[PDB]
């Protein structure tokens, strides 16, 4: 309960997961230091949702858990409650009663490469929205149109998961960033 | 410029082994490197790129691994068309860069040189240049050294080595080292040798000759 | 109002490029794909490529695959053609098709087109008409006016400002080894009206800015 | 069968201009970036520019930078590097490869290596004249099997052929590949291992033929 | 690529008889991906069936699609003036999304004659060193027509073009224009200037002539 929290191996991680694969770490029992992250300049989004991002250090919660993946920069701000888009509705959803904080910075020296990088993927078509913190890693063709595809892509029938193609000349609404969500239940 | 370094420098492997080389990068790369081989008088042959994505027609014994910084090219078991030279390529910014490479070589037994040395011809010697050749034939390992002594004195600078490619019929390797003087020089000395110092050797061997003497 | 708008019409020179533009309107641009297809003067449909707009995945047909790109932005929910090294026999119309589509569900085939676009390549240079008068012989009789030697395409003809429609044929234009375009337009009309009823053929060129009101009188 | 295929290697002074072009056949041109490499003698490739599909886009090494322009021709499927103001450390073999294009739902990405390779242009930045070997014997000795061989020393430029008895002796011949020495002239031994027992009841005649100089010269290598 | 064929070229039928196209698939095509488009000059394709046998939004109940595999048949129960156009029909399942040469469906209608008239050269077009002879072919059918220059009796050839009307809305008739061009030297170097009409509906080649000047 006196230890540090394992913050390092998640801000710090060598490599971030796809935003529709994202990846979550179950922290708890541990405590701390909320003022020196809101102090940073590294970080490009310090947003708090139902608590003060100022005030952090003087809360206590059972659990916390962190997810962390990818995106580009137009799309940080979906990340957040009540917000719609690619990112929002097919990828990662929070609630609209979300308890806890969003932090971002640019990764383009990490995660772009010349002619474009191909690691990094998003959820393009899905039938329907995701529920708050829903996972889908499904590869299913998705049919745009009425007649069924059979697992051949074609006019109406695309592959849901596209690269972002992250290049270091993109516009920086365009560069990689990777994101931190902190949740408190 | 992202510095990529490789190791081994060099491979001594028989048919059937388990070789497996290393890259590394000087910052992370990600997925972003490729793998290379070349024989003498050709041109690079990509076999890998991705970290582990095979060519199309390179064999399946041929696999990569690694991320970031640290990268590893295992052939399952070498066959004879294997043995060249392996480089690594980063991909990640430009210029892109290449590793020192890695020499994957024949292994045999240990052979001795055959060491001869030869004086500087009378039709040379009119040309007024002296050029003493002295011959390492057909040894194993590759590693030799070669020096040469002026009655004695030992030489520095004044000598060009050069080595063939691996025998295709022993596995052997030969060397051939020139030491240049001029023709005023050489007349001022007389005893001419170049002492040899290899594996297959219990003590340096030295060949010599008087100068004049038939 | 579901609706493709292209651009205007192209004159480019040969060896340069040319890039049409295809706005969507009425539907949601982000789910459907743009197809682009070409159609020489008086030949058939011709299938150059298309473009699933929000994944920007390509195909071409082999003969385009050379000198052909197509691009979109979802943001001007526009879709674009680029066609490089341009020739003259890549003169003719393009048009581009795309399903209607909401945000998850599209139509089964391509059902939304565009109104076409000229591309024109060749070496000539802007330049308006000579009309010449095609005078009647000496019970009908036809004359009508000679739009000879303009570039590019089109004119329009009307006779007595538009008045005169019976009886009227004007043909499609010639492409002279010159370069220049060559067009005629007649009229048949009663041989007893040619003493008591002026003819005037009303020629207009638009890139030019020409416009001429020729009688035409009987010989 | 997809190729490319170098040409425009010379001998040039230094900082004088070459040109070099690629030639390509077996794959739609204009759907792949292309790289230049170069090789000097004796050490691994050296990456030295690249141009996207449609030229607009060009990157160079350090070492070229505002000497080296690489430009390519879609309609004519070839690829160029103008080489301006030469130095000696430009000395090498120069590759033209094709990009390695990574694809991922469709979707190109680029710039990921060279998978498609030329033979390589030759290109040496020198300000020696051309001039033809002296070809000195290298005669066995009296009682020290023998070894006995040619020495090919102070030609300009490579390289040279060297051949025992007109081809006939192929056994037991070591042909050492060239140093450059500090005058700027080539110098080459090479050598046969017979049996100490065929030095006075066998021939040996070197054959060394280099074209650049129109010189072919014969030597009778014998015992002193 | 799916190779798509059409047959008629041309379909010559009255209004009210019923119209049949077909289209033809190099090999067999998923019937869910067949479209059938309507194009009238100087217009866009408008889309009438899609999915082989699925009528497009606002099209009439009397277009009709039928057809699988390698042959696909389009069906207009009652042919109505508006239908008149020419028709295409597109694979759209396998790329490249290849179309058919389409099928011009026009007014079949009994054989009438041209009316033909020839034009000197205008005084005005002499004036700039360039004459120009035009023969009109008036409201006929079929399209089928030949024109013949004659010049003094010698017969022209390479020096002339021509050009055709749309089937005319009113009486289903085309119309042709022929245009012959000589430099004013050799205009003024003849005297008879005549073009020989042929049509179905002729007998006998009508010859419309003029003496030069008078
Ligand atoms: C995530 O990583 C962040 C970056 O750390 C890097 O990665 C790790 C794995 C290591 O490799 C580390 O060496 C890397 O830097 C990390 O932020 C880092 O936090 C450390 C403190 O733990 C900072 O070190 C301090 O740096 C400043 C400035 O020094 C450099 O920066 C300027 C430009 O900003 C350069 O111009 C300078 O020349 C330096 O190169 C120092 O002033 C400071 O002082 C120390 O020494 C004085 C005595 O002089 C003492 O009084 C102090 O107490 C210090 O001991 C430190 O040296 C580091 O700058 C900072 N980097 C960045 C980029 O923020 C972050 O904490 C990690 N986060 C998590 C959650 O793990
Ligand atoms: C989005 O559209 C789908 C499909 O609608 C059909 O295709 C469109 C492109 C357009 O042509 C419409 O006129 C078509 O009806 C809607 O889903 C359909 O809903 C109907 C009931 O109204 C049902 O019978 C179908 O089976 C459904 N088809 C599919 C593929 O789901 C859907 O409701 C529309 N959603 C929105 C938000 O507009
Ligand atoms: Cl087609």
């Amino acid at each position: 309960h006196t230890n540090l929290c394992p913050f390092g191996e998640v801000f710090n991680a060598t490599r971030f997961a796809s935003v529709y694969a994202w990846n979550r770490k179950r922290i708890s029992n541990c405590v701390a230091d909320y003022s020196v992250l809101y102090n940073s300049a590294s970080f490009s989004t310090f947003k708090c949702y139902g608590v003060s991002p100022t005030k952090l250090n003087d809360l206590c919660f059972t659990n916390v858990y962190a997810d962390s993946f990818v995106i580009r920069g137009d799309e940080v701000r979906q990340i957040a409650p009540g917000q719609t888009g690619k990112i929002a509705d097919y990828n990662y959803k929070l609630p609209d009663d979300f308890t806890g904080c969003v932090i971002a910075w640019n990764s383009n020296n990490l995660d772009s490469k010349v002619g474009g990088n191909y690691n990094y993927r998003y959820r393009l078509f899905r039938k329907s929205n995701l529920k708050p913190f829903e996972r889908d890693i499904s590869t299913e063709i998705y049919q745009a149109g009425s007649t069924p595809c059979n697992g051949v892509e074609g006019f109406n029938c695309y592959f849901p998961l596209q690269s972002y193609g992250f290049q270091p000349t993109n516009g920086v609404g365009y560069q990689p960033y990777r994101v931190v969500v902190l949740s408190f239940e | 410029d992202i510095q990529l370094t490789q190791s081994p420098s060099s491979v001594s492997a028989s048919v059937g082994d388990r070789v497996t080389i290393t890259c590394r990068a000087s910052q992370g790369i990600s997925s972003w490197l490729a793998w290379y081989q070349q024989k003498p008088g050709k041109a690079p042959k990509l076999l890998i790129y991705a970290v582990s994505s095979l060519q199309s027609g390179v064999p399946s014994r041929f696999s990569g691994s690694g991320s970031g910084t640290d990268f590893t090219l295992t052939i399952s078991s070498l066959q004879p068309e294997d043995f060249a030279t392996y480089y690594c390529q980063q991909a990640k910014s430009f210029p892109f860069t290449f590793g020192p490479g890695t020499k994957v070589e024949i292994k045999r037994t240990v052979a001795a040189p055959s060491v001869f040395i030869f004086p500087p011809s009378d039709e040379q010697l009119k040309s007024g240049t002296a050029s003493v050749v002295c011959l390492l034939n057909n040894f194993y390992p590759r590693e030799a050294k070669v020096q040469w002594k002026v009655d004695n004195a030992l030489q520095s600078g004044n000598s060009q080595e050069s080595v063939t490619e691996q025998d295709s019929k022993d596995s052997t390797y030969s060397l051939s080292s020139t030491l240049t003087l001029s023709k005023a020089d050489y007349e001022k000395h007389k005893v001419y040798a170049c002492e040899v110092t290899h594996q297959g050797l219990s003590s340096p061997v030295t060949k010599s000759f008087n100068r004049g003497e038939c | 109002q579901v609706q493709l708008v292209q651009s205007g019409p192209e004159v480019k020179k040969p060896g340069t490029s040319v890039k049409v533009s295809c706005k969507a309107s009425g539907f949601t641009f982000t789910t459907s794909a743009v197809q682009w297809v070409r159609q020489a003067r008086g030949q058939r449909l011709e299938w150059i490529g298309w473009i699933v707009v929000g994944s920007g995945n390509t195909n071409y047909a082999q003969k385009f695959q050379e000198r052909v790109t197509i691009t979109r932005d979802m943001s001007t929910t526009t879709a674009y053609m680029e066609l490089s090294s341009l020739r003259s026999e890549d003169t003719a119309v393009y048009f581009c098709a795309a399903p209607h589509c909401n945000s998850t569900s599209c139509y089964d085939a391509f059902d939304i087109w565009g109104q076409g676009t000229m591309v024109t390549v060749s070496s000539a240079s802007t330049k308006g008409p000579s009309v010449f008068p095609l005078a009647p012989s000496s019970g009908t009789a036809a004359l009508g006016c000679l739009v000879k030697d303009y570039f590019p395409e089109p004119v329009t003809v009307s006779w007595n400002s538009g008045a005169l429609t019976s009886g009227v044929h004007t043909f499609p234009a010639v492409l002279q080894s010159s370069g220049l375009y060559s067009l005629s337009s007649v009229v048949t009309v009663p041989s007893s009206s040619l003493g008591t009823q002026t003819y005037i053929c009303n020629v207009n060129h638009k890139p030019s800015n020409t416009k001429v009101d020729k009688k035409v009188e009987p010989k | 069968q997809v190729q490319l295929v170098e040409s425009g290697g010379g001998v040039v002074q230094p900082g004088r201009s070459l040109r070099l072009s690629c030639a390509a056949s077996g794959f739609t041109f204009n759907n792949y970036p292309l790289h230049w490499v170069r090789q000097a003698p004796g050490k691994g490739p050296e990456w030295v520019a690249v141009i996207s599909q449609d030229g607009g886009n060009k990157y160079y090494v350090d070492s070229v930078k505002g000497r080296f322009t690489i430009s390519r021709d879609n309609s004519k499927n070839t690829l160029y590097l103008q080489m301006n103001n030469l130095r000696a450390e430009d000395t090498a073999l120069y590759y033209c490869a094709r990009d390695v294009v990574v694809v991922v739902a469709a979707r190109n990405h680029y710039y990921n290596g060279m998978d498609v390779w030329g033979q390589g242009t030759t290109v040496t930045v020198s300000s020696a004249s051309t001039k033809g070997p002296s070809v000195f014997p290298l005669a066995p000795s009296s009682k020290s099997t023998a070894a006995l061989g040619c020495l090919v020393k102070d030609y300009f430029p490579e390289p040279v052929t060297v051949s025992w008895n007109s081809g006939a002796l192929t056994s037991g011949v070591h042909t050492f590949p060239a140093v450059l020495q500090s005058s700027g002239l080539y110098s080459l031994s090479s050598v046969v291992t017979v049996p100490s027992s065929s030095l006075g009841t066998q021939t040996y005649i070197c054959n060394v033929n280099h074209k650049p100089s129109n010189t072919k010269v014969d030597k009778k290598v014998e015992p002193k």
